[PDB]
């Protein structure tokens, strides 16, 4: 028929835009653990160098 | 159920809202202590 096309393509359509929407939480979300690291990282770096000189 | 895909839909929008808003917190602490750590380490590279 010419209505059930019309209704598969909405459900296609409606489909691969919560895909993307999904998607783009889920990279941003990953984006923000990676920085999560970094702030942890370069902050246990940093107190090991004030560490060393506190030693002195 | 079309409802229920709304609800859905609105709270990743609103997830990616707030992600978005910490991503943007954590590049300036990122940013902020790559500054803190550079002093440091030119402290000891003096010898
Ligand atoms: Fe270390
Ligand atoms: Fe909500
Ligand atoms: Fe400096």
């Amino acid at each position: 028929e010419q209505n059930k096309t019309a209704a598969t393509r909405y459900r296609q359509k409606k489909r691969a835009e919560q895909e993307a929407l999904t998607g783009e939480c889920k990279e941003l979300e990953k984006k923000n653990e990676a920085l999560k690291e970094r702030a942890d990282s370069l902050a246990k770096e940093i107190q090991y160098l004030k560490d060393l000189i506190e030693e002195v | 159920s079309r409802d229920k895909a709304k609800m859905r839909n609105l709270e990743t929008q609103h997830k990616v809202l707030e992600l978005t808003a910490e991503n943007e917190r954590l590049q300036k602490k990122v940013e902020q202590l790559s500054r803190e750590l550079s002093t440091l380490r030119n402290l000891f590279k003096q010898l």
